[PDB]
Parts: structure tokens; C-alpha cells; sequence
């Protein structure tokens, strides 16, 4: 998108355009681009038996090469030939960053470890008891001295530590593990229903994911979300942590800095360039792509 | 050029002196009152 | 399954997904207490301060012979205001610094380090994909690996774990090995993200009749979650710092009980 | 009086926490005041948020920042293309 009108090899830009440019440069090919017909990335159109979309077109051998965010799944590669993966995507958890005022009536007595304040109250009682035992002077002067030193070192330390909290803002607050967003329930382990992450949390059998399936299916009308942008909304407003795809998680988590990642990839999958089943250019593009990832240009891109 | 060139007690002492001066002046003024 | 390896025999899709990540020692906290009471000031200053309290006692006992005393009480108040204010400053310094430092780091931050020591298993694949670099951070890391000449290219992988757990010499190992020797001994720490990528996995022969079917079944075990289950199975697995003051408190209480003995005897 | 003694005690606690926290908070504002590096380096100027890297548009400065290969300068050209609403 720009001001002037153009088309074709100028009509697209971003990641996959640069990937296609470098791939046809080192491959020596003619990048005749075309957007998808049905628009969807597509799937095996299971009711109608066929594949739909980009899988249909490469299944129809119309285009030569499919260079996009397509994901090499074990149903999907039964009708095409995909390479080794361009990037390595996964399901991962997006939550709000530590917001800010996490106040409370503890924040007065926050910056000391609470056992010290408990023993401090104990020592106030004890020093007063020793003063009561002084009633059998230099005793009074020396207990005033030592007790004065004691509260001096406490109050000076507490000031220093409260200074260190108001200039070190290391929040690090929320739950950060897949099991962490599993086991608690004050967070809302939500997702985008009827898609990738819905499947790979649903169909799996890992235990942490099993409890995730429980907390998903319990509030299925409430906690499941419709669109990926709707998931961005539900993690913006409420405490609805979303479980979305890793590339979208990154491309939002360098967009609007209040949202943030939590934990690594739950599962893994391989997105990357694929072609019609039997295409001789496939392993050629594979050698190219592995050279590109060894080049650093893929990571650079 | 980047590659082959770019490699890899008395502080508060003062205020202590102020306390000394004060104590000197004190001895002096006290002897003064005595006289 | 990498570039020049791809040309001879044909590898499948990847089994797991590797990575070049830094294994570092965990920061062992800080130096602990107790007797971190007088820690913020120089020791001789605390000694001369106790001498000054004695000096104030001498000044008052010589004033035992009142405005002349009022002004020395004034100087004493000025002195303890400045010294406890300076105390709170230095303890603010030590706590703000010892919470200020980012103990973990990013990759280029690991390049910028001083006490940390980068390095890989000596003259190998990690040394390869840090050798022929073009990313200037990774390039300068290779420069420092060739530069800090003493022991950066440590030889063996178990010796890599040795140089990690023993001294502040970080290893830069393949992420599968960082998983194994991280979750096998919880003292280590996975510094950084994943500085590259590669996919290890089953490789069949030169263009042979079995790349297709084997890779099909490998993905079939990759998305029916059995590969992850197998992965987890055979792979996976202030306060007393200021405490001292309470000790000084009890000590003074005992000294005062000795003063009590003295007084009762005087009686 | 002991009934007065307790309320004097808690008044003392309240004013001690107030004074101590306020000295901490003024310490915080002053330490972050002096903590910021107002001047910067090259890649620091690349990392900025409130500063806007620019050039006399479509010129020799744009040339020797256009064909860069040093990744700091390269990312600077990326930001020169990126935040185009103001730059150049």
C-alpha cells in the first residue's frame, strides 16, 4: 500500500514477497505473483472430498509455487509436496504485561521481608519488657541509646529499600508457564475457537493441555473467542489470555507494547513453501531455503 | 578499522571536621563563662 | 539437516527443531549478610563516629563545670543529621544498584559482557554457524571468540558443562543439548532466545524411494502429539540481609543487664 | 496517660512512614532524573522513541544511508522508510 497505482510484482510487500524475491533470485525464476482465488489459505475440503483454496490450486497445478504462510500438516502434505519449513511456528500464550499499580494495604510495609517486621514488633515488646524490668540512670540512658540505634537502622534501611523499589520497576508479576496458566483459574485461558489452536489443544493428550481443554470446554460460550483480532481485544480489555499462533503473537507483541508473550511455543508446526505433488522444483527450492536460513537472510527477513 | 582496531571515609570526612570545630568553640566559650 | 548435508542424501521434514542457545551459570544471588548493618559506610568512619560519640560525652562532662551547652548540642544535631542522611544515601546506593543490574541478558548483551565468557565446543558445528556469520552481533561474537585467546573454544561438551558450572564461561550449545543438560541439573540457565535455526531429523538415502513415506509418517507422529509425549519422556528431566541489627539489639540488652548488675551492687 | 500514649505512638508511626516514603520517592525522581543518558550514540539514536531520525529527503545523505550494510544504519533506513508520516 502506497500512493501511486501499480500492480503485479509491485502489488505485494512484506515477508513473503522478500522471500519470493530471494528465492527466485537464487533459483533463477520468474516471480509471476498471483493472489489466491478463494482467499483462504485453504484446507482439504473434507465434505466435498477435495482440497479448497491454495491447496486446491496447487492440487490443480495452476500456479507453480505456493509461497505464503501455509502450514505443512499431516493431512495437508498428503496432496502436495512441501519443503522443509521456512519458519517454525507454534501455539503460544499472549497476556497483558504487568499493568502498574498493584497496590494494597501491604504496600506501606512492602519493602521489608515480613518476618523482619514481625520480629521488629517482637523486639519493641521485648525492649519495653526490659525497661519494665529495669525498675529494680545509666540503664535508662543505654537502653534509649541502643533502641534508638535500632529504629534508626530499620527506618534508614526501609527508606533505602523503598527507594530501590521506586526506581527498579522489575514487575515480573503474572503467571508465566503453560502449566501456570493451566493450574490457576483467576486467569482466563481463552483461545480462538474452531481453528488451529482449538485443535492442538483439543485433540492432544498432554496433561497440561488436558486441563487446558477442561477450562476451555467449561466456558465454551464465554471464554472462546471468534476472531484473532477479537482475541487481541479480549486480551487488551479483560484478563483473557489468548492462545494464538506464534507468528501473530510476535507481530502483535512488537506492535502494541502492553500485550506480551508468556512462555515459549506450546507445540510446533512447519510453515513454508510447497508445491504440486511431484513438482521437480520442490527439492531445488528446499536446497535454496536451507541455504537462505544458513545465509541469515531468512532471519534477517 | 572496527575489526582490527576496536578491542575489548574521606567522602563524609568533611562534616566530621565540622563537629571538631564545634567542640573547640564549645571548650572556648565554656572557659569564657567560667572566667 | 543443513545446506551441504542436504545435497547428498535426502532428509525428511524435521523431527525436533534445534537452536543455538547460551547455557550460562545462574547468578548466585549476591553476597549475603548478616552483619550488613554497617555495610554502607567505610569501616573506619564507623569507628571514628563512635569516637565522636565519646567526644560528645567528653564535651558534656566538661560542661559539667545553658547556652554554651546548647550550641554544642546544636553541632551534635547537625552532625547526626548529616551522618544518618549520608547513611540512607549509601544504603540507597547499594540496594538500587543491586536491584538495578539486569542479571539475564539478550544475545548482543552477552556479546557486550565483561565477566561472562562466550564460547562453543571447539571447532565444530556451533563454531561453524558462528564462524561464517554476517550478523554483526554474531560476527563480533566470533571476533571475541577468536580474540580472548585463553580458553574460548573449549573442547568437550561435558567439559562445556564444566566450564559453565565451574566459572563464568558460558557455553553456546545446541538447544536440544541445552535442554538435556539444563533439566538434568537445575543450576544452569538458558540465556538468550534461539540465535539460529535448524531441524534435526531422519534422513533417508540419495533421492531414495523412502523420503516421501517416511516423512509422511514422521509428520503423522508430529501432529498426533506422540512425538511430543516421547520428547517429554526420554528427554525432559530485604530480610536477614539486615538481620545483624537484631543481634546488636540483643547484645546491647545484655550489656544493659550488666549495667543493671552494676547499679544493684552500687545499691 | 496511656490512652494518650497509644495514640501518640501510632501518630509517630504514621509520620515516620510518611517521611521515609517521601524521602524515598524524591530519591526516585532524582535518581531517574540523573539516570537518563540525554546524549546518545549512533545505534542509541536508532533505538530512540521520542527522537525522530531524518535526512534531507532523497539526497546524498539518503544515499549513504540507503545502501547501507551495517545493520544499525540498515535499521535506520528501515525506520526512515517506516515512520514515513514525519521523516525525510
Amino acid at each position: 500500500k502506497s500512493d501511486k497505482p501499480l500492480y503485479g510484482n509491485d502489488r505485494f510487500e512484506g515477508y513473503c514477497i522478500d522471500l519470493l524475491r530471494e528465492l527466485s533470485t537464487i533459483l533463477g525464476f520468474t516471480y509471476e505473483i498471483r493472489l489466491v482465488e478463494d482467499g483462504k489459505y485453504g484446507a482439504q475440503d473434507d465434505v466435498n472430498g477435495q482440497w479448497n483454496g491454495m491447496v486446491r490450486e496447487l492440487i490443480d497445478h495452476k500456479a507453480d509455487l505456493a509461497v505464503a504462510p501455509l502450514a505443512i500438516t499431516y493431512v495437508r502434505e498428503k496432496v502436495i509436496d512441501f519443503s522443509k519449513p521456512f519458519m517454525t511456528l507454534g501455539i503460544s500464550i499472549l497476556y497483558r504485561k504487568p499493568n502498574g499499580t498493584n497496590p494494597g494495604v501491604f504496600s506501606f510495609l512492602n519493602p521489608l521481608s515480613p518476618d523482619i517486621w514481625m520480629y521488629v514488633l517482637l523486639a519493641y515488646l521485648g525492649v519495653s519488657v526490659v525497661l519494665f524490668v529495669i525498675a529494680r540512670a545509666l540503664s535508662t540512658r543505654i537502653v534509649g541509646g541502643i533502641w534508638w540505634f535500632f529504629t534508626l537502622i530499620i527506618i534508614s534501611s526501609y527508606t533505602a529499600n523503598l527507594a530501590a523499589f521506586l526506581t527498579v520497576e522489575r514487575m515480573e508479576s503474572p503467571i508465566d508457564s503453560a502449566d501456570d496458566l493451566a493450574k490457576q483459574t483467576k486467569i482466563e485461558y481463552g483461545a480462538v475457537e474452531d481453528g488451529a489452536t482449538m485443535t492442538f489443544f483439543k485433540k492432544s493428550k498432554i496433561s497440561t493441555y488436558d486441563k487446558m481443554w477442561a477450562f476451555m470446554s467449561s466456558r465454551r460460550q464465554s471464554v472462546l473467542v471468534k476472531s484473532n483480532e477479537e482475541g487481541i481485544q479480549r486480551v487488551l480489555t479483560s484478563d483473557y489470555a489468548f492462545l494464538m499462533e506464534s507468528t501473530t503473537i510476535e507481530f502483535v507483541t512488537q506492535r502494541n507494547c502492553n500485550l506480551t508473550q508468556i512462555g515459549g511455543l506450546i507445540d510446533s508446526k512447519g510453515y513454508g513453501v510447497g508445491t504440486p505433488m511431484g513438482s521437480p522444483y520442490r527439492d531445488k527450492i528446499t536446497i535454496a531455503i536451507l541455504q537462505l536460513q544458513e545465509e541469515g537472510k531468512l532471519h534477517m527477513m | 578499522k572496527e575489526k582490527w582496531w576496536r578491542g575489548n571515609v574521606q567522602n563524609i570526612g568533611g562534616i566530621f571536621i565540622v563537629l571538631a570545630a564545634g567542640l573547640v568553640l564549645s571548650v572556648f566559650v565554656a572557659v569564657g563563662e567560667f572566667l | 539437516i543443513t545446506a551441504e548435508r542436504e545435497k547428498v542424501i535426502d532428509f525428511s521434514k524435521p523431527f525436533m527443531t534445534l537452536g543455538i542457545s547460551i547455557l550460562y551459570r545462574v547468578h548466585m544471588g549476591r553476597k549475603p549478610g548478616y552483619f550488613s548493618f554497617l555495610d554502607p559506610f567505610s569501616p573506619a568512619v564507623w569507628l571514628f563516629m563512635l569516637l565522636a560519640y565519646l567526644a560528645v560525652s567528653v564535651v558534656l562532662f566538661l560542661a559539667a563545670r545553658a547556652l554554651s551547652t546548647r550550641i554544642v548540642s546544636g553541632v551534635w544535631w547537625a552532625f547526626t543529621l548529616i551522618i544518618i542522611s549520608s547513611y540512607t544515601a549509601n544504603l540507597a546506593a547499594f540496594l538500587t544498584v543491586q536491584r538495578m543490574e539486569v542479571p539475564v541478558e539478550s544475545a548482543d548483551d552477552l556479546a557486550d559482557q565483561t565477566n561472562i565468557e562466550y564460547g562453543t565446543i571447539h571447532a565444530g558445528s556451533t563454531m561453524t554457524f558462528f564462524q561464517n556469520s554476517r550478523y554483526q552481533t554474531y560476527q563480533r561474537m566470533w571476533n571475541y571468540m577468536q580474540s580472548k585467546q585463553p580458553s574460548v573454544f573449549v573442547k568437550s561438551t561435558e567439559e562445556g558443562i564444566a566450564r559453565v558450572l565451574n566459572s563464568r564461561y558460558a557455553f553456546l550449545l545446541e538447544s536440544t543439548m541445552n535442554e538435556y543438560h539444563r533439566r538434568l541439573n537445575c543450576n544452569l540457565t538458558q540465556i538468550g532466545g534461539l540465535l539460529d535455526t535448524k531441524g534435526y531429523g531422519i534422513g533417508m538415502p540419495l533421492g531414495s524411494p523412502f523420503r516421501d513415506e517416511i516423512t509422511l509418517a514422521i509428520l503423522q507422529l508430529q501432529e498426533n502429539n506422540r512425538l511430543e509425549i516421547l520428547k517429554r519422556k526420554w528427554w525432559e528431566g530485604g530480610m536477614e540481609n539486615i538481620g545483624g541489627i537484631f543481634v546488636v539489639l540483643i547484645a546491647g540488652l545484655i550489656i544493659a543487664v550488666f549495667v543493671a548488675v552494676m547499679e544493684f551492687i552500687y545499691k
